[PDB]
């Protein structure tokens, strides 16, 4: 769902508009969310 | 697509009459306009007389208005150019034509589609 | 697996016979109704053309896959590019019926004409081969889908709708002359 | 007023494989009934499974003959639907009209010698990675193979595995580049007793998970 | 914005038999009432069933005359809506505008002789497979037939069966090819007593399961 | 309802597409259905 | 249902888009599904 | 009749970024499975956060060296994704394809001197409003800054604030007009003991609320 | 896009025959119309004979109707102009052409797309 802006459903079936993925995980999202913040050691504000 | 078969040409002398005919090869259900073009010796082709297939709407040239007469046979799918009281200037090569694409009167002598090989008419004096 | 060969029963061994694993398959592209549903060319058109499917090229996709069946049934779609009007008469019509506008007649629009025709043959199925004659190498004259007519027809395309095939026949590939396999050029980007 | 629309550009033209229909001109037509008509196939791979057809070895024979020689290599052919041995097959005749394939390919070996003639055969799958195939069963015993002798049951089916890097393979070998992308299949004659001119007929059919993928139309027309 | 559309190619042109309507220009018009107007027909085959019309034998007569001869074959005509005998019929006049047909065709035989004149007739259906029809009732007794004499009831109806290979038949005979695709119908004169110039009128109507299939427009116009 | 093959209703009202009949019987259908069949007299099959 | 990819119903009735079949069985599907597999004789894995 | 429409003018033409789709021509295609394929990124700013890349100081080095001089200004660069120091960064390589930005920009300082070498550094953010940046830490102590010495932990991250008048800033400096629209960043060397040739490596990554706004395509092609 | 390769030109004398050929560079699936134009010495180009790719529909000029013959090879994707019983007036520069855009018979000699460099045919007496 990127760069499509019509509210109405498609006229053609999903089987014909694009291919179908089969089966048998965002790394950098988790790698950025698991970043360190805050401080290290003690703080004297 | 369509080929035209001409008949009736030949040689006459001034004052007589001739009858030209032309039948197309296929009998499709169109509104085609059978016409007649003539090319005098050492001059360029020019329009003589046309007729519509649906009705008998006939066009003519200023040269041949009272003399020539064109008709159509709905049954046999033919068209006839009855040439009368020929002049020595009527010597030329007479061509038929089809003009299938548009059938309006105002444009009835400008743009034809299938010609078919011309006949020879050489009137003497 | 070992079996009696002369009995002609079908035998399908697996890779499980030596530890393997049969994988899941999808055969949507070798479906009979799917593969026959594409427009294919008819390269001999006349001012008057009788729509006979055995006039498709024998080595095309649909042409060859149709020669690989004894009987068939189908509706039809045609794409005609003509001058003037286009008349269609059904199966069995006189040839003189093609000059009248009581029959389906299409007044030509700009690019071409795209119609859908039914199945009008008097038989339950049509055939690609016939062993014998039909009067009192050549199929019966009733093996057609009708006829079309225009002042001149430039191209004709046909498409089989709701296709059904029966009794398969041999389907051959190009022969290998002396090689170990038939090698040909395959598309690959430039540079 | 009336509904306004945007006649988009790029849309509208005829594609010869498009999924939409035409508009009818002749209504209310009924067909003659063809209920329970015999011999219908709705999939090409069903016929390709149930009906195997012959291979074409040297001199254009569907069979390999035992040899009175020191050579124990009966025949060898590439794993390719465009091979010289499969040129006359139904599997190949179908596969010529598709871009890619995947799955199993079954080989059938029918022995047509007399009763007083015995033999023992071997077939090995030689995946790619060697430049030349092996010509000794002692050396081809290290591939995937199977052995079988002759007896009451005169047929034997061996199933070629689909082993490769990609999930699909081309059904056409590209150019004069050598060393077929898939392996070879090598038939050997382990031994034979009093089998001088007896033959072994070979044929091929599609496997349980065989598949052809992208329809094309590649022949010169 | 507004709804985008694809003006498809191949669609739009006028077909003279298309199933769609035009757009009106003159609203609110009421017709004069024609409730219970007599003599309405909504099907041509209803009229073709209820109203039989005459056949046309030699000299253009609707009847065959008994013959003072050794010949017992009154008339014979092909089972064809394009036959010479059916050229003046309503069934044929309708059937000329269709491609195919199937079903029953009824023949009616009305005896118009005096009271003191008796006769016995026979009609046989001769399906195709012989080159020439039979000319003796003894030889045509092996087809499907019926016999009837003259008495109080002066009419007789015989129903021609639709027997063929295909489910439908053409309503037009193709070319100068001989031996009509369907059979013949042969009328015989078994015997007669004191019937020298008495006639038998023949007419034809459609059967119970008769049917015409594909409308055409075949006449030169 | 003869020779019309669209499932969707008409865009224009019935008052404008065609005229309207007012009031104040198929003869040949009944004349054919009331036809005689069977036999006459006795039968010996 | 082969090679048609629109979700919306057809604009024309079924009586006009194509012909209608009347009545009064896939052989090769059953002929392939009824194929022999497994082994013959005994097995010593 | 049929539905009338108004083919509007101005609508229909192709825009290279329009939000509508095309119509298909090749149905029923299945891809090979790529479940749990490693190393996927769905946002460029995720990679820009997690992976910092080096700055480019004089002589094209990712680091500044302590100086045996009276000058305590190691390096100074404009707060601009188009700066000379950020020319080789991933943040800048991404930001070249957008019109505007807003949010935090993090700097990382890794000390790579020996154990027997100490130092104390300082970084200050000098917002716009002065003509020339300060060159003494005593004078740049009045901006927003931070100090840090060397020890066990060899990294230090300082976060440049987004302080301006407008809610967004251009990611490209307009013309030879001087005095960068945003401030400068000045790195100082407060003191050092026995650190003659030891270096301090600098790199930059995106902050927690960094953002790029309007996609463009500005390079000569 | 498409380039045309001509072959078979040369020199003959009156009464002999020549065979011109032309093969296009790409084998796209179109309905193109291969034609032949000739340009006599000191005169302007003119149409000689054309042929359609789908069928063998052939057009001709009034000059060369019974003498010349044009054909097409579906397999090799070629077209051949068999010139017979040459006249000394047949000396000219012969050009082929493509005409991909429209393939109707009525317009089969008016507007071609790709020409390809002409061949030289100089018949002697």
């Amino acid at each position: 769902s990127g760069n499509t802006g019509s509210i109405i459903n498609n006229y053609y079936m999903q089987q014909y508009q694009n291919s179908m993925d089969t089966q048998l995980n965002d790394w950098f999202s988790k790698l950025a969310s698991s970043a360190f913040s805050g401080l290290f050691g003690a703080l004297l504000a | 697509q369509v080929q035209l078969q001409e008949s009736g040409g030949g040689l006459v002398q001034a004052g007589d009459s001739l009858r030209l005919s032309c039948v197309p090869s296929v009998r499709t259900s169109d509104n085609y306009i059978m016409g007649w073009f003539r090319q005098p010796p050492g001059k360029e082709r020019e329009f003589v007389a046309a007729i519509r297939r649906s009705d008998g709407t006939t066009k003519y040239a200023a040269s041949v208005k009272g003399r020539f007469a064109i008709s159509r046979d709905v049954a046999k799918n033919a068209a006839y150019l009855q040439m009368n009281s020929l002049k020595a200037e009527d010597t030329a090569v007479y061509y038929c034509a089809a003009k299938y694409q548009s059938t309006f009167y105002s444009t009835m002598d400008v743009q034809y589609d299938y010609w078919g090989q011309g006949t020879q008419v050489t009137v003497s004096s | 697996t070992t079996s009696a060969g002369e009995s002609a029963d079908p035998v399908t061994t697996t890779v499980e016979n030596y530890g393997g694993e049969t994988q899941v398959q999808r055969r949507h592209h070798t479906d009979v109704g799917f593969i026959m549903d594409r427009f294919v060319k008819i390269n001999n058109t006349n001012p008057t053309h009788v729509i006979d499917l055995m006039q498709t090229h024998q080595h095309g996709l649909v042409g060859a896959l149709l020669r690989a069946a004894t009987y068939y049934f189908s509706d039809l779609e045609i794409v005609v590019r003509h001058e003037g009007n286009l008349t269609w008469v059904p199966n069995g019509a006189p040839e003189a019926a093609l000059s009248n506008a009581g029959n389906p007649t299409a007044y030509n629009k700009a690019p071409f004409t795209r119609l859908a025709l039914p199945y009008t043959a008097p038989h339950r199925v049509l055939a690609t081969v016939y062993n014998g004659t039909s009067k009192y190498t050549q199929l019966p004259a009733s093996f057609n889908f009708g006829a079309i007519r225009a002042t001149d027809i430039s191209e004709l395309l046909v498409r089989m709708k709701r296709a059904e095939l029966y009794c398969p026949r041999p389907l051959l590939a190009v022969e290998v002359t002396a090689q170990d396999r038939h090698k040909q050029k395959i598309i690959a980007p430039a540079k | 007023g009336i509904v306004p629309v945007a006649c988009s550009d790029g849309y509208g033209g005829l594609v010869t494989t498009d999924p939409k229909t035409a508009d009818p001109v002749y209504g209310k037509v009924y067909n003659p009934p063809r209920t329970n008509y015999p011999g219908r196939f709705t999939n090409l791979l069903d016929v390709a499974e149930a009906c195997p057809t012959f291979l074409c070895f040297d001199d254009g024979k569907p069979y390999v003959v035992t040899r009175e020689d020191e050579q124990r290599l009966l025949a060898k052919f590439d794993v390719s639907l465009a091979a010289k041995h499969m040129s006359n097959t139904y599997l190949s005749g179908i596969a010529q009209y598709y871009a890619q394939y995947s799955g199993t390919i079954n080989l059938h070996f029918m022995f047509t010698g007399s009763t007083d003639s015995k033999a023992r055969y071997m077939v090995a799958y030689v995946p790619p990675g060697v430049e030349t195939p092996p010509d000794t069963p002692e050396r081809a015993a290290h591939c995937i193979h199977a052995e079988w002798d002759t007896g009451l049951n005169s047929k034997f089916t061996f199933s070629i595995p689909y082993v490769s890097a990609a999930d699909y393979a081309y059904t056409a070998s590209d150019v004069a580049e050598t060393t077929n992308v898939q392996g070879w299949v090598c038939i050997y004659q382990i031994t034979h007793g009093k089998a001088q001119n007896d033959t072994l007929v070979v044929s091929v059919s599609a496997g349980k998970d065989f598949e052809l993928r992208l329809p094309i139309d590649p022949r010169t027309q």
